[PDB]
């Protein structure tokens, strides 16, 4: 969506970072992160690097972990949602 | 002791080590992991909750954290973590 | 010269961060906060507390965990070192 | 597993089950807490070092962090989280 980011394993941390400070400047007030395989932890290191920067200027809204099925395959995901905070 | 910490072994090793625990009766278990491992926390929480106890586990709450780490040389990073309370519903 | 915060019993934990605050904003640039006995905990929620109000406006630049002996009873103590940034 | 985690009993039964390891050919122990504990986990630390083992051993790296939990109802509070990792010299 124009609001859920999927993290993806060719960026960095940095890189998703700064996609959402973009939309933030933007004027978008919240995003969702979703990773899911590999990518979850990447998610997180998203999450906890916006948080590094902004600290109470966003807030972790909700964070939901589950399983999505592909091609009769389990796989997991995390969802992070983020707002600011004004 | 009622945690399973995540490293670098294949995911069932860690899926087993919960089974264990709850299959021993313990109310509660704390699946916690560092850096990378971070996904095979959540996957092994996963595999638990849908392969193995289908309609009998909850989570009970995540936990996500950041540490800055610095270590006797000087050296300092930062590294994401998270932990994962699950319980018999 | 460099400024030393001993987070103390009688102050809650929000005064302290407020107290660094009006530090930083008279030109300190950096502080050690240090925490004995059971406030080595307090010590650190004020850190994080701060590092919650400032995000990448300050830095937890050192870390020191140790003794003193006072009145001939081992006493630990944690220092945290801070930097004002930007 | 090599981690000692801090939890509400006196701080001597944390620094014995640090030694435990250590006298078992551990030669690596992460002694780890969250919230009110961290102090008795830096404690801990400071006995095996001055008391039992001193000059024996080492910090090898201090993390400090922070953790937003959330349970089930959503709600969301913040807990401090330290873990010293400590080594033989």
């Amino acid at each position: 969506k124009l609001n859920e980011i999927v993290v993806r394993k060719t960026k960095n941390v940095e890189d998703h970072v700064l996609d959402v400070i973009v939309l933030f400047n933007q004027g978008i007030d919240e995003v969702i992160l979703k990773g899911t395989g590999r990518e979850i932890s990447k998610a997180v290191d998203v999450y906890n690097s916006l948080k590094d920067r902004l600290g109470d200027g966003v807030q972790l809204v909700n964070v939901q972990t589950g399983s999505e099925v592909r091609d009769r395959r389990r796989i997991s995901y995390i969802l992070l949602r983020l707002k600011r905070v004004y | 002791s009622n945690v399973v910490l995540i490293g670098k072994k294949p995911v069932m090793n860690y899926v087993l080590a919960a089974l264990t625990l709850l299959n021993q009766g313990v109310s509660e278990i704390v699946i916690k992991a560092r850096g990378r491992a971070i996904s095979k926390a959540v996957d092994t929480v996963e595999i638990v909750r849908n392969r193995f106890l289908p309609d009998k586990i909850e989570i009970k709450e995540i936990r996500v954290g950041s540490q800055v780490v610095t270590s006797q040389d000087g050296r300092q990073s930062r590294v994401s973590t998270i932990e994962i309370a699950i319980r018999k519903k």
